[PDB]
């Protein structure tokens, strides 16, 4: 059910293989939640020199996030005086003079920017990589951290995993559900999506492609876009993990109030834009963008969704005819051109108009005609009533401009062109974005197919975790009682190791490469597992069951090869021995897998390359 | 092998491996023969001992 | 031109000592002991099986004591067995699993291994503490330590893939000689009785005898076509037999400069390991990659007894300095205790 962390002896392995991919690091573990949370905890409690670094890094952030400059004016004199005035007073505040002139020089100007502190964060970063982090890293807060990781790399999902609930959306693919993932308990939508029902449409791309998009947009928390934490698959479905939109989509809360006033209109459009601009950051266009993509939370507050039909130009240029007919660009209608961020912005013209006149501007009479809608849109600007307002009717203008060159949020600033539309002369972007804004709407309370290995080997790499949306998530719910119960767990077992005496560690003050459990065959008849604790040598593999030393070994000599093999649908490592003979294990978890596999295999290598110049070692030949 | 005072080392070294006092083989033999036949008394291996003052037997 | 000189300076002088020798070989040792009889059934047999060891076994020595001994394991650890009762003394976990040799002091306070970390690491049997600990880590060796005998508690002689022997002081960890001559790794030394001399087996088919006090080689012995991998000194210190990777065993005899005796039989084919007398010299042991350690008859030449207690091959031998006992360790991970 819940998370376990395995135990504090995991670090030997995931110290090595977090090493090899270069992820101990200051940077790399100070940028993730779990290795901030952590870090600091080992910073404030067990440390002098660091408790006030964090401390000042904490207050910092905390500054960032204020809202008032008449509350910033405050917090800026009260930091300055508790991190930089007093330690200075006992030359026990080691920045440059660059970083207090800055700040200082600041206050008497009395100018205030939230960013105020910006120069010191990076160099309390300075102070904290190097002997600070060394110190962490050999604490067993570091250990915590590896125990973490371990659980993080090793996530393999399945609808068990999770408790499905309600529908809240159907589609050609499949459907989306609520669900709550059992684990921690957090709450997320469930979209799936039967490849069977893919095949016969054809939409292989389409997932595959929403999958890819989802894992650009999904970093940084954007609150107004459903991203996604995870995606697996069944060999029946594909499964994406996002963020939980119950409100249902715009296109039918249109329908049941009708058209929107202005204001109204203009809240939607406020969060949109910040949608389109998180993703417009990263290089991705929606291209689809209309009211039924806009799916409202529980609140009113709404988010874009479905990336389907969304495509990424950080370096191709797309061209071809996408979108939904009423809000495609001309220059995505125009087949040959290539084009950008600006289609969204077009479509975005359209979407509002759509919500405030019931239907896309160029849909006059309520024609039912894809033929028709594309050409006017390819040259016809539109029609704006004679209700709608100056400001509005520049926005619109400004928006559903047919001339890309001098098209609304299309001439260098994207986004920033928008808000600055005096339709929203009268909203703080940081209260949208904080969605502080008052909603207007509250949300009320078959085939033959089948599935060859040329199917499935198009999903091979669809499965993934966003490690982000998984910290966080983990941070949020149980990170806090886990650690608890965990430190518990330890700290007992240190006891009854002292108690029982077998206080010596069989892994130091020799040569030991690496160590940790796995598992092997014990009864080459019976063919079960015993979990046993290996020590990797240079020229050995040991193992021991409890208390017991190591009464068994091979020999990296004996050992001819290391290669993965299935067993019971479990991959497992298979050495080739050199009389004929075999040895199988397995490993608790994809990176304990990978690196016994790497690090046997090195030292097997190793071994034989040193036996062979060693003639009382080596083999000698025989007949 | 082309350094000079390695050659020459070699060599000083062979003058004083050639130079030293030999014995005939003959008698360097029987010195060895008559050491064994000295000795065979207390040798266990030579003799089987009984296995009261074999430490072990029991 | 001066070195093409000392070439064939050299070579004259080998050629001389060839000749000089010759001069000596008015009869063979096989000859001389025509008379005697025979030394008939060498029947041992296994008292003890000694079992610990994970791995398997290098090396090993006798305490002066005919009663315990070192023996060193590929599984990185060296065991002091008391050979009465087979029990454990100590369990020694070396800081470097390459172990491929080890000794036993004189006086039982100490010994030594060590391997392809190319250090002779002491370890310290009996503190006031009652503990054993690396006392001395003698580093110097610029390739894996091959062998090493104790002269006393404080002086210790080693021997290296790197070519050269040494002799150390351990109280200060000093190499304070440097045995240069062999070209080839240096695999195997005997210490004379007396201890001013000592001889070495090499990788280069020769072994040599050195003065300890002087750090000089005095005699150089061939004949072998290969690897000498084990040497010992024939009691009386006046010979000494090598075992080689060439399937013979010889005995080379000081005084006379030469070989006396090869040890050899068409069936044998594989190489020597180690090599050791009986007390009296008159039985030459040797440990071989056929897995039997063979009993031969210094004097005669005749194969004369055969231990066939071992399913790897026998790596180390050794006979108790009171006569009593023949230690075999082998690749099985096993000693077995013969007489
Ligand atoms: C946004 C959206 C749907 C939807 O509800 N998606 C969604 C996503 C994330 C969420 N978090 N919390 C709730 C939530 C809901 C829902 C939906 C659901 C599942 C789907 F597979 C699809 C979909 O892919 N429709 C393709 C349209 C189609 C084509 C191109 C061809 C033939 C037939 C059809 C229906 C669409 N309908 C829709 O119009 N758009
Ligand atoms: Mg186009």
């Amino acid at each position: 059910k819940k998370i376990l962390l395995p135990e504090p002896s995991i670090r030997s392995v995931m110290q090595k293989y977090l090493e090899d991919r270069g992820e101990v690091t200051f940077e790399k573990i100070f940028s993730q939640k779990l290795g901030y949370l952590l870090f600091r905890d080992f910073c404030l409690k067990h440390l002098e020199e660091a408790k006030p670094l964090v401390e000042f890094y904490e207050e910092i952030k905390k500054y960032e996030k204020l809202e008032t400059e008449e509350e910033r004016l405050v917090c800026s004199r009260e930091i300055f005086d508790t991190y930089i005035m007093k330690e200075l007073l006992a030359c026990s505040h080691p920045f440059s003079k660059s970083a207090i002139e800055h700040v200082q020089g600041h206050l008497v100007k009395k100018q205030v920017p939230p960013d105020l502190f910006q120069p010191y964060i990076e160099e309390i970063c300075q102070n904290l990589r190097g002997d600070v982090f060394q110190k962490f890293i050999e604490s067993d807060k570091f250990t915590r951290f590896c125990q973490w990781k371990n659980v993080e790399l090793n996530i393999h999902l399945t609808m068990n995993d999770f408790s499905v609930h309600r529908i809240i959306g159907r589609g050609g693919f499949g459907e989306v559900y609520g669900c709550r993932k059992a684990d921690t308990g957090k709450m997320y939508a469930m979209k799936c999506l039967d490849k069977k029902r893919i095949k016969m449409k054809q939409g292989e791309t389409l997932a595959l492609n929403e999958r890819i998009m989802l894992s650009l947009v999904s970093t940084g928390d954007c609150p107004f876009i459903v991203c996604m934490s995870y995606a697996f698959h069944t060999p029946d479905k594909l499964s994406f993990i996002l963020d939980l939109m119950n409100g249902g989509d715009l296109h039918y809360h249109l329908s049941q109030h009708g058209v929107f006033s202005e204001a109204d209109m203009r809240f939607y459009a406020a969060e949109i834009i910040l949608g389109l601009e998180h993703m417009h950051n990263r290089f991705v266009v929606y291209r689809d963008l209309k009211p039924a993509n806009i799916l409202l939370d529980e609140h009113g507050h709404v988010r874009i969704s479905d990336l389907g039909l969304a495509c990424d130009f950080s370096k191709k240029k797309p061209h071809a005819s996408v979108g939904t007919h009423g809000y495609m660009a001309p220059e995505v209608l125009q087949k040959g051109v290539a084009y950008d961020s600006s289609a969204d912005w077009f479509s975005l013209g359209c979407m509002l108009f759509k919500l405030l006149r019931g239907h896309s501007p160029f849909r006059q009479h309520k024609t039912k005609d894809k033929h028709e809608i594309d050409r006017m849109t390819l040259t016809m600007a539109v029609e704006l009533p004679d209700s709608f307002s100056p400001e509005l009717r520049s926005l619109l203008e400004g928006l559903l401009q047919r001339d890309v060159n001098r098209r609304l949020g299309c001439l260098g600033r994207g986004a920033q062109e928008v808000k600055e539309s005096p339709f929203f002369r009268s909203l703080d972007w940081q209260m949208v974005f904080l969605q502080k804004y008052p909603p207007p709407l509250i949300p009320p309370r078959t085939k033959g197919i089948k599935l060859l290995d040329s199917d499935q080997e198009l999903y091979r790499n669809f499965p993934l975790t966003i490690s982000e949306r998984w910290q966080q998530e983990v941070a949020e719910t149980v990170f806090d009682t886990i650690n608890a119960e965990t430190d518990r767990l330890e700290a007992r077992k240190k006891t009854k190791n002292k108690q029982l005496g077998h206080e010596e560690d069989y892994a130091l003050g020799k040569d030991c490469i690496m160590h940790g459990y796995m598992s092997k065959m014990g009864n080459p008849f019976l063919t079960q597992w015993q979990r046993r604790y290996f020590y990797l040598f240079p020229n050995r593999l040991e193992w021991r069951g409890e208390g017991e030393a190591p009464q068994s070994l091979l020999t990296m000599e004996e050992i001819q090869s290391v290669e993965e093999t299935q067993i019971k649908e479990r991959k497992c490592l298979l050495l080739k021995i050199r009389g004929g003979k075999q040895f199988v294990l397995q490993c608790d978890s994809d990176p304990e897998l990978v690196q016994w596999k790497k690090e046997l295999r090195d030292a097997y290598r190793e071994a034989q390359q040193l036996v062979q110049r060693v003639p009382k070692m080596k083999n000698k030949p025989r007949s | 092998t082309a350094s000079i005072a390695q050659a020459r080392k070699l060599v000083e070294q062979l003058k004083m491996e050639a130079n030293i006092d030999r014995i005939k083989v003959s008698k360097a033999a029987a010195d060895l023969m008559a050491y064994c036949e000295a000795h065979a008394k207390e040798d266990p291996l030579l003799t089987p001992v009984p296995a009261s003052e074999n430490p072990f037997r029991e | 031109s001066e070195l093409d000189q000392l070439r064939q300076e050299a070579e004259q002088l080998k050629n001389q000592i060839r000749d000089a020798r010759k001069a000596c070989a008015d009869a063979t040792l096989s000859q001389i002991t025509n008379n005697i009889d025979p030394v008939g059934r060498i029947q041992m047999r296994t008292r003890r099986t000694l079992r610990g060891h994970l791995a398997k076994i290098y090396a090993m020595h006798w305490g002066t004591d005919s009663r315990l001994l070192v023996s060193a394991s590929q599984d990185g650890k060296l065991i002091i067995w008391d050979s009465y009762t087979t029990n454990k003394v100590h369990a020694i976990p070396l800081r470097s699993s390459w172990v491929m040799t080890c000794a036993y002091a004189p006086s039982g306070n100490y010994v030594a291994c060590g391997g392809l970390d190319n250090i002779c690491s002491i370890y310290n049997l009996k503190t006031r503490e009652g503990n054993v600990r690396v006392s001395r880590e003698l580093a110097g060796h610029t390739g894996y330590l091959s062998c090493c005998r104790f002269l006393d508690d404080n002086q210790i002689v080693t021997s290296s893939g790197d070519t050269t022997c040494a002799l150390w002081d351990i109280e200060t960890g000093q190499q304070t000689t440097t045995f240069t001559g062999h070209t080839g790794d240096v695999m195997s030394l005997s210490l004379a009785p007396d201890t001013r001399l000592f001889v070495s087996g090499a990788c280069d088919a020769s072994a040599k005898l050195w003065d300890v006090r002087e750090g000089m080689c005095r005699q150089t012995f061939t004949g072998h076509e290969s690897d000498i991998n084990a040497i010992c000194f024939f009691p009386n210190g006046n010979a000494f037999a090598t075992g080689s990777d060439d399937a013979t065993c010889r005995l080379f005899d000081l005084r006379a400069d030469q070989e006396l005796m090869t040890y050899s039989h068409d069936n044998i084919i594989c190489g020597i390991t180690s090599v050791s007398f009986s007390k009296s010299g008159r039985l030459l042991l040797a440990g071989y990659d056929d897995f039997n350690c063979n009993v031969w008859d210094a004097l005669k030449a005749d194969r004369a007894g055969v231990l066939a207690g071992h399913d790897n091959r026998v790596s180390c031998l050794g006979v108790t300095d009171d006569g009593m006992a023949v230690a075999t360790g082998s690749w099985d991970s096993f000693l077995k205790i013969w007489n």
